[PDB]
Formats: structure tokens, sequence, C-alpha cells
């Protein structure tokens, strides 16, 4: 009988409490920080 | 403006015109942290 | 930058009914920073 058992012996490992699974998330981004006044780099443009 | 655990000012028995206040006088404050600007204050609020 | 709302109270000397002084808590400041987290230019805190 021993051999018959040892053949039919195989282990498995399972987590006691199932994982809690969620759905995806809409990655929404919002603004942050304060903006100051940036002046044009070239200055007044040539005429005509 | 300053943020502080608790404060007030009571000067009982004084004959002066000011005998109480919701605030205190500048020299009674010990500054141990300085938040530079709105941005920074806001930034700290968001580092959970 | 902040605006301070000044208020005067006269102490008659009869210590019967305690005055109702407007006090601003840390909690309120956070509540402020969260209503403006996205602003693109610093908001004004009215400190009493």
């Amino acid at each position: 009988f021993s051999e018959l058992r040892n053949f039919f012996t195989g282990d498995v490992v399972i987590r006691d409490d199932p994982f809690d699974v969620w759905d995806g998330v809409k990655a929404t981004y919002i603004p942050i920080g304060v903006h100051g006044v940036r002046l044009d780099p070239n200055g007044d443009q040539p005429p005509l | 403006f300053y943020i502080v655990k608790n404060s007030g000012f009571v000067d009982r028995g004084s004959t002066g015109p000011v005998i109480a206040s919701s605030s205190v006088y500048e020299n009674v404050l010990k500054v141990v942290h300085t938040i530079a600007d709105f941005d920074a204050a806001n930034a700290l609020r968001l580092q959970r | 930058r902040a605006k301070f709302d000044l208020q005067f109270i006269t102490e008659e000397g009869g210590y019967s009914k305690p005055p109702n002084v407007k006090k601003l808590m840390f909690s309120d400041f956070l509540s402020f920073l969260d209503s403006h987290k996205s602003d693109y230019r610093p908001p004004l805190l009215t400190v009493p």
C-alpha cells in the first residue's frame, strides 16, 4: 500500500484567504503649482 | 502668518488699553519650521 | 500673503457671559489648502 500512496502524493499551496481583486483605475491628472509671467525672449519684432 | 498649537494673550489687572487678544505678540513666537510659499505649503499637504 | 480681519471687544468687567471670540484652527487651514490645491496663483487667507 505504501508505494500506491507515495505515487498518489503531491502537494499544493493555497492562500488561506483569497486575494481581494479590484478593477483598473482611470488615471486622472489635475493641475498643481502656480505659474508666473514669462516674457517673450526675443523682444519687439522688426517692422513691416 | 503663523501656525501654532495653541495661543492667546491675557494681561489681567493691567491698566493698559489692551487686556486680552486672540493672538500674541511677535517676540513670544519661536519659529522652528518655515514654509516658504503657497506652493510649498500645498506640496507638504500632499505628501501622505 | 494674508488679510487679517480685525475685531474689537470691550471688557466691561462683569464676568458673567464669556465673549465669543473667533478662532481659526489648523484644521481650517488644511481645509483651505484642499479647496485651492489646483489654483494657478496663490489664494488669500483671511485670518481673524
